[PDB]
């Protein structure tokens, strides 16, 4: 990203459940319910050692998440160019039709798309 | 093959923004290449849809947004505000008016 | 006046977003990006 | 850049189906992805032409 | 890249335009197979200018 991006202050994923995926401002460790899962999970003087990263693992969560909540509600339009005003219904449409699928799917089938994406997360 | 000869949209691949060309130069012991990419500068907030409703009908771009702002509807793309005039060249049917979210009633 | 100071990483301004469902931006002006990239094809040719 | 910022059509790159997006997650060492595409669920045999 | 018609100019949907010195017809940059120009071939905007 060339800037953080920040996470709109309105969730509106149209009912997805981006609250798994994205930090959680609640905990002392901004990490996700996903991430949370896999890092608890994934694990000198004998001159042996290691060093710390530059950017720790909230701070590459910073990254990713502006990276993430780009991805689902503006794409790209918040790097190449100012951002675009475009609702997840419309980026939605939009990335269908991207595909050669009809925007009617979204439109006709909104209820079952967001539990689709919700039920395999 | 995909930015000099070619326009790929891979993203970021030539740089960020949409890839119109590539021009490579010699190099010691290696190549160089002035990319060349298409990025928006300035844009305008537009009140916009998804689709005209007419008859009872969704007619949706064929490609890109429908401006709706004031009195007059028109189709523009998302990489540029050239709006044109809601025909049936410029648009298709399907759907209808109560599937599509902003739909506006308009003379197709 | 000159000195050498540890501080937080910003990683860059915030771009703080929001968004409406009945407006969109679209574009009225463009440019043509040029860049350069310098890639190593080969090595010295060590024998 | 192909998957989670835009939509590859590379055939099942970052899994079988259409990339439509797909979201990055942070993880010790690496990158954790959720890759969503899209699938046909149900055809149907017509006569064509 | 465009033919004048009352005052428009109107763009190929697809492809280029061309011209046997008798008529101006629709061509693809892949294949030369002629399509003589109508509103179904072509696209209009702008002025002819
Ligand atoms: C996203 O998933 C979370 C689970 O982490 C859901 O939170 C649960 O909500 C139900 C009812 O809404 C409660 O009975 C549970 O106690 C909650 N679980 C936890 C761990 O708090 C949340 O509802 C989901 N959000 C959406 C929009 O589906
Ligand atoms: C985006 O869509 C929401 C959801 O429909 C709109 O919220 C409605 O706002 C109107 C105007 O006050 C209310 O009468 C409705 O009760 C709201 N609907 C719901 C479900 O709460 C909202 O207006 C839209 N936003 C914009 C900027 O157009
Ligand atoms: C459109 O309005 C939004 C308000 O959320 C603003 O942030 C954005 O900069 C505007 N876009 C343009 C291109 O002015
Ligand atoms: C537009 O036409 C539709 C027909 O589906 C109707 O339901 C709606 O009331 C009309 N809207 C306006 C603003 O006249
Ligand atoms: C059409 O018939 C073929 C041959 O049995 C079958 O393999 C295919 O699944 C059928 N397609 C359908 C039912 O959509
Ligand atoms: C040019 O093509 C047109 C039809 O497209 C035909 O009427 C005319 O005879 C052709 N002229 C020549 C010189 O072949």
């Amino acid at each position: 990203v060339k800037q953080i991006y920040k996470t709109p202050p309105i969730k509106d994923f149209g009912g997805f459940n981006f609250s798994q995926i994205l930090p959680d401002p609640s905990k002392p460790s901004k990490r996700s319910p996903i991430e949370d899962l896999l890092f608890n999970k994934v694990t000198k003087f004998n001159g042996l050692t290691v060093l710390p990263p530059l950017l720790t693992d909230e701070m590459i969560a910073q990254y990713t998440s502006a990276l993430l909540a780009g991805t689902i509600t503006s794409g790209w339009t918040f790097g190449a160019g100012p951002a675009l005003q475009i609702p997840f219904p419309m980026q939605m449409a939009y990335r269908f039709n991207g595909i050669g699928v009809t925007q009617n799917v979204l439109y006709e089938n909104q209820k079952l798309i967001a539990n689709q994406f919700n039920s395999a997360i | 093959s995909e930015c000099v000869l070619g326009q790929s949209k891979r993203v970021d691949f030539c740089g960020k923004g949409y890839h119109l060309m590539s021009f490579p130069q010699s190099a010691p012991h290696g190549v160089v290449f002035l990319h060349v990419t298409y990025v928006p500068a300035q844009e305008k907030n537009f009140t916009t849809a998804p689709a005209i409703c007419h008859d009872g009908k969704a007619h949706f771009p064929r490609e890109g947004v429908f401006v709706s702002n004031g009195t007059h509807w028109f189709v523009t793309q998302r990489n540029f505000y050239e709006p044109q005039i809601i025909t049936t060249d410029n648009t298709f049917v399907s759907g209808n008016c109560d599937v599509v979210i902003g739909i506006v009633n308009n003379t197709v | 006046s000159q000195s050498i100071i540890a501080y937080t990483m910003s990683l860059g301004a915030e771009n703080s977003v929001a968004y409406s469902n009945n407006s969109i931006a679209i574009p009225t002006n463009f440019t043509i990006s040029v860049t350069t990239e310098i890639l190593p094809v080969s090595m010295t040719k060590t024998s």
